[PDB]
């Protein structure tokens, strides 16, 4: 809730919109759209990472109190992390959810939405916090200590028989004087069972960043159309349940709809020009439908392509066998579906989704939306998120990250748009040299098993592959790539890596983390599982990125950290 | 029975099955066998952002005898390969049979060379070297920029010539020289010594053995009255080059620099002939025509090592009889 702690918000304050994100831009433009309504000037910021982000406040050392970060926070118990904090207003809404307790409890600095079907980690600061064995914030028999510190009564304070708290048994002895740290570390290690359940095994993604958003600004009489879309946005990035999960899709199809379709403001007089209010419909993830012909299209997304197997050419050939009961003309599957004729480009679909049952596809359709600005053409639901990626352009100017971004968030409104085409066709360059590699990589047979998972490795800098985003997206269409076609039905189920060069960078190695296949729910290890071979043996390793499935090594310093990192 | 590639096609012994297959007619003379056996099916377009277009061309030169059968090599290259025509030494002017585009005349008919006529194949020529200069001269550039371009009527349009050319010509001397330097052994002109390739040579001397071994053999050959067959290979090349496309990547491309001073360095004012960038290139084209041959599309030192041993072998072959100037400089490469 903040419909009574947003009247708290009117005086000043620092709104940080945590790395680059789609989340990020669309959860926050509608804040300061809000901020600058109730007569506020505040601070929108760019993060280039914890360090980043700790500078930044460094640069604001002020008194701020209202500080806002959004999509982040577990990394500390942040008091550790922001010491000056004294009794300073955070604010976090982050869905990168298994975050410390220490920034839950201590309701002081923080925002405790806890609000979640799981009940688990309740004691989680009952017993390493506040028990406690062989330690000093303690007495002793002498006079020279006769003062009581902070007396938790429990392995926190003594373990020499002095415990004025903990009083679920016996006090001299139970076995011993201390058995108090025997079963202290009975209950500590049982049940970091559960600790290391948590934080050293797996991490996701929770919830929306800014449908909880949309909900708060709803609660103030607010239509705007365009939120709806800009939230749409936010949800349709990770929309995708096999990068990260929506889940509640066939159940946002009622909440979505009734925010939007009960309240009709105009139920008759809508047939005009400007921002015709959005409408819903099923339709694909198939990369762009609309502004390209089918042909080319039809042949760098993975999912319709690795079900039938395009890279060589026997995929083309039942490819043209299925345009064939379709009965596409091959100009037509070469000429802009839009730039088609009438007909068929409106039967298309109509026909497509009822007798591809029968071949080998059966999930490409989806539940989206779409609208108007005007007459110019009629844009589509996902192809600003597809012309956004390709908008993180790291160019050697040194500006081009930040500034990207902030070209980025001034893109979603009606007005910019000649950028918005250029950001479609900087997408699809890139997304057939997507392509471009994989035959390359699949029949050089360069999928290193090396044991219990495939990996990867390449050998010099792409500004495709420069930055992360592509690099999982290649290791996301080759790993399609090689499982289905060399493989028996035995070992399609492994996870996998993939090493992606800095030549800018004096020589990194840059790493993704990225998973088996088919399991949606359980989702990743490599929340931690990297760091086994940090403690084995440990060698400059990183973590800077609340995106967890990352690192950052030297050029060479890998591999014997990968033969500890076998297991 | 379409299959029958890769029943087999994929095997490693099958680097010199294609040899049996060039000719059946020679006992000796794997050189040229394997020459023609890469050159036949390999090249790459490989065009580079508006710069030119490179090569799905190549020249290799026999300069052998007034006699040794040569001309006859020619043959099954046509009877086999997908495209030609047939033109023998002693052509036109090298204009061709410059028209002015009218219905006078009717029509005052048309065309400007063969080159022309027959892109992407081959036309063919016999006994060159006793020619018209003033041919020498003309077809030299078609060779390597593969582009005409013509003036000279009522039209200056242009043209494609992608084509790769046949060689066959005849020494000059008598037979053929000893060791002594080549560049005496036939004379040609300053500004055409630019382009060469694939040096062999049918150097004569007399072993009594093989005079009875290949003897045997043609009176076998004589005896016919009434492993590949011809029946195939055709189309795994129709293939080859018409469907895979190969590429390549840094594997030892440094090593080419040092060989390429080992001519320059060996080889300054003695034997090295003027042969610049265009042969090291053709280091290239041996490399993508055996992985051609394999269906590889990329390699490792094996292809271009074998590219290395053919021209170590050759460029000792036309030297002096200091005749081992590489064969001392490359027992540590060999
Ligand atoms: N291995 C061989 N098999 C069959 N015939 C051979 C062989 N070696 C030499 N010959 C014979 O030698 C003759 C060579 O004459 P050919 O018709 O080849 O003219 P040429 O050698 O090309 O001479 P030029 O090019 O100087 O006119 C041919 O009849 C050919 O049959």
């Amino acid at each position: 809730l903040r419909n009574d702690f947003y009247r708290q918000l009117v005086g000043k304050r620092i709104l940080i919109v945590v790395n680059y994100d789609i989340d990020a831009i669309c959860a926050s433009r509608i804040l300061q759209a809000l901020f600058k309504y109730d007569h506020m000037l505040y601070t929108v910021v760019p993060i280039m990472g914890v360090t980043g982000l700790k500078r930044a406040y460094g640069e604001h050392q002020g008194d701020v109190k209202y500080v806002v970060l959004v999509n982040c926070g577990g990394c500390v118990d942040i008091v550790e992390l922001l010491q000056p904090s004294d009794d300073v207003t955070f604010f976090i809404c982050d869905s990168h959810r298994p975050l410390d307790v220490c920034n839950i409890y201590s309701d002081r600095q923080v925002c405790i939405l806890g609000d979640a079907s799981l009940e688990e980690n309740i004691p989680a600061f009952e017993t390493i916090f506040y028990d406690s064995e062989g330690e000093d914030e303690d007495e002793d028999e002498s006079s020279d200590t006769e003062q009581q510190h902070d007396d938790s009564g429990a392995g926190e304070s003594d373990q020499e028989d002095q415990a004025p708290r903990s009083r679920k048994l016996s006090r001299l002895e139970r076995h011993e004087q201390r058995i108090l740290k025997q079963r202290a570390r009975r209950q500590w290690e049982s049940e970091r069972d559960r600790i290391m359940f948590e934080y050293t095994q797996f991490s996701y993604y929770g919830r929306s960043a800014a449908l909880m958003v949309f909900e708060l600004a709803w609660k103030l009489s607010k239509d705007n159309m365009d939120l709806l879309w800009w939230a749409i946005v936010g949800i349709t990035e990770q929309l995708l349940l096999g990068k990260i999960e929506s889940g509640a899709y066939t159940l946002e199809l009622e909440q979505i709809q009734s925010h939007v379709s009960r309240l009709t403001n105009k139920t008759n007089d809508q047939n005009t020009m400007s921002a015709s209010k959005i409408t819903f419909e099923n339709d694909l993830h198939l990369v762009l439908y609309r502004h390209w012909p089918v042909t080319e299209s039809m042949r760098y997304s993975r999912y319709s392509s690795c079900q039938l197997k395009l890279w060589t050419l026997r995929g083309e050939k039942r490819l043209h066998e299925l345009l064939l009961e379709m009965g596409l003309p091959l100009v037509h599957a070469r000429q802009t579906y839009g730039a088609m004729d009438l007909v068929l480009r409106k039967e298309f679909f109509s026909m497509v989704e009822r007798l591809a049952e029968k071949y080998d596809i059966a999930d490409i359709v989806y539940g989206t939306f779409t609208l108007s600005y005007g007459y110019r053409s009629r844009y589509a639901a996902a192809d600003y998120v597809y012309a956004l990626l390709a908008i993180m352009e790291s160019v050697k100017k040194h500006k081009t990250p930040e500034d990207c971004f902030l070209e980025a968030s001034d893109a979603l409104s009606r007005q910019h748009k000649q950028l918005l085409s250029a950001g479609i066709d900087q997408a699809k360059l890139l997304h057939a040299a997507v392509f471009r590699q994989v035959q390359s990589s699949l029949e050089a047979r360069q999928v290193h098993s090396a044991g219990s998972f495939f990996y990867y490795v390449l050998q010099e800098e792409h500004a495709f592959f420069s930055y992360p985003y592509a690099l999982g997206l290649l290791a996301r269409f080759l790993l399609r790539g090689h499982v289905a076609t060399s493989r028996a039905r035995q070992a399609s189920d492994l996870p996998l890596i993939a090493s992606c060069p800095l030549n800018a960078s004096e020589g990194m190695c840059l790493l993704v983390g990225i998973v088996p296949v088919r399991e949606d729910s359980p989702r990743n290890f490599f929340g931690k599982a990297f760091e086994q071979a940090a403690q084995k043996s440990g060698v400059a390793l990183l973590q800077d990125f609340f995106e967890p499935a990352v690192v950052q090594l030297r050029q060479s310093d890998l591999t014997r950290f990968l033969d500890s990192l076998t297991v | 029975d379409i299959a029958t590639i890769q029943k087999l096609s994929k095997d490693p012994r099958i680097v010199e099955r294609v040899v049996a297959s060039m000719a059946p007619s020679i006992y000796g003379h794997d050189y040229i066998k394997r020459a023609l056996a890469l050159a036949l099916f390999g090249g790459e377009s490989k065009n580079p952002g508006e710069k030119h277009k490179v090569r799905g061309d190549i020249n290799l030169l026999i300069c052998g005898d007034p006699g040794t059968a040569k001309s006859q090599f020619l043959k099954y290259t046509e009877k086999v390969a997908p495209r030609a025509v047939f033109t023998t030494g002693q052509g036109a002017s090298a204009v061709g049979l410059y028209v002015r585009r009218n219905p006078v005349s009717r029509e005052w008919t048309l065309e400007a060379g063969a080159l022309v006529l027959a892109d992407q194949g081959v036309c063919l020529i016999d006994e060159f070297d006793k020619m018209n200069d003033q041919d020498r001269t003309s077809i030299h550039e078609a060779m390597e920029q593969q582009s005409i371009s013509i003036s000279k009527a009522g039209i200056v349009t242009s043209l494609q010539a992608r084509c790769t050319v046949i060689a066959a010509a005849n020494p000059i001397g008598g037979r053929y020289d000893p060791s002594m330097t080549f560049s005496e052994n036939v004379n040609l002109s300053e500004p055409i010594l630019s382009r060469f390739d694939v040096l062999c040579v049918v150097k004569d001397e007399f072993d009594p053995m093989q005079d009875q071994q290949l003897a045997k053999f043609v009176v076998h050959s004589h005896m016919k009255h009434h492993e590949i067959p011809q029946d195939l290979l055709r189309q795994y090349i129709v293939y080859a080059k018409e469907n895979i496309r190969p590429k390549l990547t840094n594997i030892d491309e440094d090593k080419i620099a040092k060989m390429y001073a080992q001519l320059r360095q060996e080889s300054f004012a003695t034997g090295s002939l003027p042969i610049t960038v265009r042969h090291i290139e053709s280091v290239i084209r041996m490399s993508e025509a055996h992985a051609r041959m394999h269906l590889r599309e990329n390699v490792m030192e094996a292809d271009v090592s074998m590219a290395i041993r053919m021209m170590l072998e050759s460029f000792i072959e036309a030297q002096k009889f200091s005749v081992m100037k590489k064969m001392r400089s490359t027992f540590q490469k060999y």
